[PDB]
């Protein structure tokens, strides 16, 4: 499908069109406020996938367990009974929190490699 | 077990307001800013999606307010202004005898005007209709907006006829279609697409009757903000359009002359034969079996046992009273009361209209044009897809409202929204960065 | 419920090649992963092969990581073994079965959910 | 050399001075709008880069094998005696048919390395 | 601490708030120009970081010796009695001399990576 | 007290105070106002 | 000190018909011109 045809399908479906919306994020004076906006968007997002140690993927693994506060569904309802737009509804108050354990987790991981590169 | 998972890409969005893009396939309506449209744009139907859309918080609407009047003033700048006018005019009656609804409606005006050369005056005869000239107290005449503005003269060689403008989303965001058939307005489309580009809109301007739009696709939809409040306004959309053939039937000419370094004043001339008043045919036919689909409509909120009656527009000016319209370049304003005129209990209409070469568009104040008269006789047909109602026991009254030109671009983008793409999310899996 | 039903050869000779199929019905076979096992006349069962459910990743025993090719394709429901060399301590019933891998956003398996027939390869 | 001056060498020679011309990609209204668009090329073809596994590199291999019809001459002639723009010129029609296959390999590596990443 | 708040601490101990500055690098005419400048700035130096392979770091080891010369201090010294801001002065006459040669060290990487992969 | 340098007598010299002082400023005649109309929308108000 | 790079064994074809340097440069042009006339006397009284 195109642009968004995912957005109605299952999270697991859905996670096999991400170069399609990934695509379509980039595709006088309130003009060029809004195409300066869209970059701005655009090069934070990819800033805090730096951060987090994702820089160049679209699937990107971690560190950081699942709290199950968060969400306590099984692997089944989430990537074949669910959407997209209900998971992001339904976890949208912990949104922060993730982010923020996934920098700590980074930092971490920087250290721990360059500790590792300086045995001789 | 499960560790967070990081996703990019991701089809979720939420609302949001942002700057929309002009497209297209000299006009006042032309726009050399305007991208070249996509001559194969492309729909993508979103299955099993059902969003709520609210056609009364669409900004969708400020947006394209704002830019049709920043284009009309746009076009209206580069343009003579007509300070030489405000001048003691000495008016008789053009035509002292004329028994048709035209006596008295057009002076014949006499005044000093300038010329090229500041030493030199000249003397200009000219006429103009009742409607923009004011009693100072032949008799001592003014303009109508000597007392509040300046006049701006439109260029001549600018069109007003409307051009479909299509409304395109920058990077990052999208624009979802409802498409649910009988949508009224507000809450969840279930037959949602995403577009890039709206359908062409045409500014069409227009009061009381909303011309030139779009039918609905099975029945007539009415739609209001809330429809027991009856300072609001009631959207009727039309399943069927009703054929309105406006005419000027006069032969009218027109005369010009300098009035500065560069600068001509156009003006109305001698009448090429009688002088006839302008006015539109709508058959009574169709315009009953209309009105009664409207009241069937009607009753589904107000009652099966509730009398519908329609009236003329009480109170106000004539731009509120009137159907105002832009046909062949002059500015009409039909009476109306023809069509209002009725109470529902479980060949052709003639209305008279109104010629003003004086106007305050978009109900400002302190910004007033002056349309040049157009050479010939004038005649078209539009089609009426719409109407605007207003609401005033057992008896419901419903009057044709209008005025407020939002509400006419509401019933073109009732049907679209506009979203902001949010790429990252995160989601539990059984996989752990070594 | 499931049925996996296995073919194959009969009697080839060392330094040969030999190749055997499996035929599954009654589930979704792009949604599972699979493998082969195999059980010499007279011993226990071992692990041979795994292929994932989309069939990009296999994984063998070191004892036939030159030898046996393992793949599936999905359109057909069919999951295949091709074998090379086949030396005497490879006779063997071979039995094809469902589970045994996950692929991340389904639970774990490591388990052998569905068991076939078995075909015998007699070197 | 300076900027494009191995524009008219070989394009094994030229593929040394790759960090010349990617330095210089970089270096009222519509002067805003010209430093908008440059700005909006470059990010799209980072993007790009990043879709096909290529975020950091400069000079990167991938799994998608060199179909033939593309074009059927030898690493010497291509190597040795043509230039980047005479190349560039050469298969410019295929340009979109590679850029496809490289989309689709990655997207597979990428599902790969997760269920990869998921045996315990 | 918040934006800066190390600026006054040591080297080591600042160097475990790179990701407080690195998100506050992002966070009519004029506006737009230094909006813009502010773009281009931040995406100089990511090109920069992805010329020397530090694409998707904030603390990124290379394989460019010390050359003593830019600064014979010992590592006790600098880490612990020294600031960011006394180390910036410190070596500023030696940063082109420094950035030249991570880009050519980069380079010879790519091409040994290059060389590897093509082994069967 | 601050200057920009305090021995040239070319340069202000830009005194802060720790403590205010207060200044207490009137126009004390009632004054009336008159408007005219100069133009098509201009109006002139003066001093009556 | 503006740098000029030579590049050997190219053969640029080139079409000073088809050159939109020359449409920038005459915008550009009446533009400055424009701009200063503007605030400058505006000789209506004259034309008597
Ligand atoms: C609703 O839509 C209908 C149909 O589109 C529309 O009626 C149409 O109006 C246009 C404009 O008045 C008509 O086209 C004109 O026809 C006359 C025939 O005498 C021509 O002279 C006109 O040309 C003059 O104006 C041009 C302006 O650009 C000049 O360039 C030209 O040289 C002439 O001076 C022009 O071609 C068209 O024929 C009608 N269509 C029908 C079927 O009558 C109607 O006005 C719309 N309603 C609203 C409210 O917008
Ligand atoms: C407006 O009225 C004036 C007269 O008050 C008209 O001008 C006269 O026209 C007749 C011809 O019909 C001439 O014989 C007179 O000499 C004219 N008088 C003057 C003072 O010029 C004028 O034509 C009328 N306007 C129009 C449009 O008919
Ligand atoms: C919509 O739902 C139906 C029923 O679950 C499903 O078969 C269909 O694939 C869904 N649409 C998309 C785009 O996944
Ligand atoms: C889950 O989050 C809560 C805070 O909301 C925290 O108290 C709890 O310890 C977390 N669970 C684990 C296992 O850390
Ligand atoms: C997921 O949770 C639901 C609700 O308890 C349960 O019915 C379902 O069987 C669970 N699935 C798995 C695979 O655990
Ligand atoms: C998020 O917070 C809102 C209150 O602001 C609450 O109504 C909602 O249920 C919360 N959601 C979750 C998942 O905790
Ligand atoms: C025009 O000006 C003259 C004075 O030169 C005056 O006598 C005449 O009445 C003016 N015309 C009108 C129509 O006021
Ligand atoms: C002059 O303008 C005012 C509005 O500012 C209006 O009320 C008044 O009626 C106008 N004069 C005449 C004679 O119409
Ligand atoms: C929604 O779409 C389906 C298929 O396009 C159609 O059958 C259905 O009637 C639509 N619903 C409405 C309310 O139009
Ligand atoms: C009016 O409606 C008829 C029938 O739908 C259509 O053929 C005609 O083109 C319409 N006219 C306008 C101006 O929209
Ligand atoms: C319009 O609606 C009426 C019922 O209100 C129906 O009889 C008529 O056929 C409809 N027309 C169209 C074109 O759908
Ligand atoms: C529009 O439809 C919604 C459906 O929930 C209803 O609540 C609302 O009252 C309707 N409004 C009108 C004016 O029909
Ligand atoms: C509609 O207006 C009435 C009268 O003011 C009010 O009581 C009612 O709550 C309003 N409904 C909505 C949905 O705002
Ligand atoms: C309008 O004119 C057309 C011919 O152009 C005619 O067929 C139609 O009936 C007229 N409409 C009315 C209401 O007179
Ligand atoms: C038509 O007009 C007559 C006027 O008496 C009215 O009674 C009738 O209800 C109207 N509608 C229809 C469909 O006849
Ligand atoms: C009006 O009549 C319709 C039948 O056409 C019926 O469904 C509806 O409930 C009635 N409403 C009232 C208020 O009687
Ligand atoms: C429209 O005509 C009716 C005829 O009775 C009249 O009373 C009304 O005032 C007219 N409206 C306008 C705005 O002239
Ligand atoms: C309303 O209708 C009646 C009956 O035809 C008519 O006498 C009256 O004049 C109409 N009202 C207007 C304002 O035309
Ligand atoms: C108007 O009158 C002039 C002069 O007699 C004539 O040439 C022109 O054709 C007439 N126009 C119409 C529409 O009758
Ligand atoms: C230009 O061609 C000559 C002859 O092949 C070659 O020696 C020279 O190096 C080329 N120029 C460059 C910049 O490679
Ligand atoms: C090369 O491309 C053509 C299409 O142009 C395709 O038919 C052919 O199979 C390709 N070659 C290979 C080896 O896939
Ligand atoms: C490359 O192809 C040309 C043309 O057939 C041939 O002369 C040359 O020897 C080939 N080189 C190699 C290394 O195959
Ligand atoms: C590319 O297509 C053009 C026709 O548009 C053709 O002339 C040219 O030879 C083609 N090039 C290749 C390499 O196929
Ligand atoms: C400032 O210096 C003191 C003394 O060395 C030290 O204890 C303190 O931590 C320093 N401040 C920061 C922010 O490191
Ligand atoms: C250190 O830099 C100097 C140039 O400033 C150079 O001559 C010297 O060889 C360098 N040291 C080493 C070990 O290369
Ligand atoms: C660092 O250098 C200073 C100055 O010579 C010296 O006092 C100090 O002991 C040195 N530290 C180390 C760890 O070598
Ligand atoms: C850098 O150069 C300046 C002269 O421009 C000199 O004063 C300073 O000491 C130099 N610093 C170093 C570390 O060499
Ligand atoms: C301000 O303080 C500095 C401290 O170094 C001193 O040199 C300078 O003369 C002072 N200026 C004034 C105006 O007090
Ligand atoms: C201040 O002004 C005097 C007189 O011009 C000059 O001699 C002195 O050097 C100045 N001081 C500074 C710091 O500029």
């Amino acid at each position: 499908d195109g642009f968004l045809g995912a957005a109605g399908s299952t999270m697991g479906a859905a996670s096999m069109t991400l170069t399609v919306q990934a695509r379509n994020l980039l595709s006088g004076i309130k003009q060029l406020q809004a195409r300066v906006l869209a970059v701005e968007h655009y090069l934070r997002d990819q800033q805090l996938l730096g951060i987090w140690g994702c820089s160049g993927k679209l699937i990107c693994c971690t560190n950081v367990p699942w709290n199950s506060s968060w969400s306590n569904r099984n692997l089944s309802e989430i990537w074949d009974n669910m959407t997209w737009l209900q998971w992001d509804k339904e976890i949208s108050n912990y949104t922060q929190i993730i982010y923020g354990l996934l920098e700590e987790s980074q930092n971490q991981q920087e250290k721990n490699e360059q500790d590792l590169l300086a045995l001789d | 077990n499960l560790w967070v998972t990081v996703y990019y890409g991701v089809p979720v969005w939420k609302d949001a307001e942002t700057t929309l893009f002009c497209a297209s396939d000299h006009n006042v309506w032309a726009t050399h800013a305007c991208v070249p449209t996509d001559p194969n744009p492309q729909e993508i139907h979103l299955e099993n999606v059902t969003e709520e859309f609210n056609m009364w918080k669409n900004n969708m609407v400020e947006q394209m307010h704002e830019d049709i009047i920043s284009l009309w003033d746009q076009s209206l700048k580069p343009c003579v202004k007509l300070t030489p006018l405000c001048v003691t005019l000495q008016c008789t009656n053009y035509a002292p005898k004329l028994r048709s609804m035209m006596r008295g409606e057009i002076k014949n005006c006499s005044f000093n005007m300038t010329t090229e050369l500041r030493d030199k005056k000249q003397k200009v005869y000219s006429l103009f209709y009742r409607l923009d000239v004011v009693q100072i107290n032949n008799k001592e005449y003014r303009l109508i907006n000597c007392n509040t503005s300046a006049i701006t003269q439109a260029c001549p060689k600018v069109s007003f006829e409307p051009i479909p403008i299509h409304y395109c989303a920058p990077a990052g965001f999208a624009i979802l279609k409802c498409k649910d058939k009988k949508f009224n307005g507000t809450g969840p489309c279930q037959n949602v697409s995403t577009v890039q580009c709206t359908h062409g809109i045409k500014p069409v301007v227009s009061t009381q009757l909303l011309l030139n739009g779009s039918l609905a696709e099975e029945e007539v939809i009415i739609r209001s903000e809330n429809i027991t409040n009856n300072a609001k306004n009631i959207l009727v959309q039309l399943n069927t359009s009703v054929q309105i053939n406006c005419t000027r039937p006069s032969n009218n000419t027109v005369k010009s002359i300098r009035i500065g370094p560069g600068q001509a004043f156009y003006y109305f001339g001698d009448v090429l034969g009688h002088v006839r008043m302008a006015h539109c045919n709508i058959s009574k036919a169709t315009w009953n079996e209309t009105l009664g689909k409207v009241v069937k409509q009607l009753r589904k909120h107000f009652g099966n046992n509730t009398i519908i009656r329609f009236a003329q527009s009480s109170g106000g000016d004539l731009e509120v009273t009137t159907h105002s319209f832009n046909c062949g370049g002059e500015f009409f304003y039909c009476n109306t009361s023809g069509l209002f005129n009725s109470t529902w209990i479980s060949d052709s209409l003639i209305l008279p209209c109104w010629i003003k070469q004086i106007i305050n568009m978009w109900q400002r104040i302190g910004q007033a044009m002056y349309a040049p008269p157009i050479q010939g006789v004038i005649r078209c047909v539009s089609n009426i897809t719409g109407l605007i109602l207003t609401r005033d026991s057992t008896t419901e009254t419903f009057r044709p409202g209008g005025g407020d030109m939002r509400d006419n671009w509401r019933s073109e983008l009732y049907k679209y929204k506009v979203v902001k793409i949010e790429p990252l999310g995160v989601a539990p899996t059984r996989c752990k960065r070594r | 419920e499931v049925q996996l039903v296995e073919t194959g050869g009969g009697l080839v000779q060392p330094g040969g090649s030999l190749k055997l199929s499996c035929r599954a019905s009654g589930y979704t076979f792009s949604s599972f992963a699979m493998s082969w096992v195999r059980q010499a006349p007279g011993k226990g069962l071992e692990w041979v092969s795994l292929i994932n459910d989309r069939g990009g990743l296999t994984f063998y025993v070191d004892s036939v990581k030159g030898r046996f090719t393992i793949s599936r394709d999905n359109s057909k429901n069919t999951l295949s073994l091709q074998m090379h060399s086949l030396r005497d301590g490879d006779t063997a019933v071979y039995y094809c079965a469902t589970g045994g891998m996950s692929s991340a956003l389904q639970s774990s398996k490591y388990y052998f959910d569905f068991w076939g027939q078995g075909a015998l390869v007699t070197v």
